[PDB]
């Protein structure tokens, strides 16, 4: 079963439409089909053209009085803000007035490269010690990228199976890499030290997980769950195997984003 | 839990995927 699990993580989609603020106010739009485990930035050169030429006269997207980050991956971005939403999704698209207050300034690629490699190196810190990536000579670093880049699954994922294998004598993973995104983007994530396995041998649910680090999200009369809680898109129960959520619903910078959702 | 995550993904899948 594994292995399609992670195909259909992989492919996972939004359907898009982004149209101008210029036209809106004055509305034809651009219809994509962004990969839910990627980036804007990565895949918005191609916006940057469609509506470069209209462009006579620095670009950020917005979603209903709300900048989008450019290091948010897409699906996080969408689950987070907009899964109740009716699809397409509605992005609107601003070249005037950057945010800088409320918005990091439109990143390079290289420096959401920089981003990627740095999730992935905190992930692997938490994991092995650092001590599976840190073997890898650069250029593993950089399959890893354009196979994220060029939508490969097989490329990317002939490097990340080592990044998901532990030793035989442990049941699992050192800490688990995830964050949790609770009310707004605005709002910061939770990340905090959590072990695969308690002491007694036993595996951890995400049950375990939110009723350590959220129990708001519990219904603390039922211990079931009180509010929405997504993971690219889908709502597993709570009682699911941390480290087989680690290891198969990881976005591929190896960590368990995780949208809750009132 | 396993087959609740992969089927739950399939449907996922269809509705964002086939209607578009």
């Amino acid at each position: 079963d594994d292995k399609d699990v992670l195909r259909d993580v992989w492919f996972g989609r939004i359907p898009t439409c982004f149209t101008l603020y210029q036209d809106e106010i004055t509305a034809e739009p651009y219809y994509l089909l962004l990969p839910r485990v990627s980036y804007l930035t990565l895949v918005t050169d191609k916006v940057k053209k469609h509506f470069q030429k209209v462009m006579r006269q620095e670009i950020w997207f917005e979603y209903e009085g709300t900048p989008l980050k450019w290091h948010y991956p897409i699906g996080l971005l969408f689950d987070l803000l907009a899964s109740s939403s009716a699809l397409p999704w509605n992005i609107t698209v601003h070249f005037k007035s950057f945010p800088e207050k409320d918005l990091l300034h439109c990143p390079s690629k290289d420096a959401i490269e920089a981003h990627f490699m740095s999730c992935m190196k905190e992930a692997d810190a938490l994991k092995h010690k650092s001590q599976v990536i840190n073997e890898m000579q650069k250029k593993d670093h950089k399959q890893l990228w354009m196979g994220l880049q060029n939508d490969r699954f097989d490329q990317f994922w002939a490097i990340n199976r080592k990044l998901m294998e532990y030793p035989a004598e442990e049941n699992g993973f050192r800490y688990i890499p995830f964050r949790i995104y609770q009310t707004t983007t605005e709002r910061p994530f939770i990340q905090k030290l959590f072990r695969p396995v308690a002491a007694d041998g036993q595996l951890h649910t995400l049950g375990d997980l939110l009723k350590e680090v959220c129990p708001s999200a519990i219904d603390p009369e039922d211990g079931e769950k009180k509010n929405q809680v997504m993971i690219h898109g889908i709502e597993p129960m709570l009682e699911t195997p941390l480290q087989w959520l680690s290891e198969h619903l990881s976005y591929p910078d190896n960590f368990l984003h995780i949208s809750i959702i009132p | 839990w396993k087959r609740h995550i992969s089927e739950q993904l399939r449907l996922r899948d269809r509705l964002q995927r086939q209607a578009f």
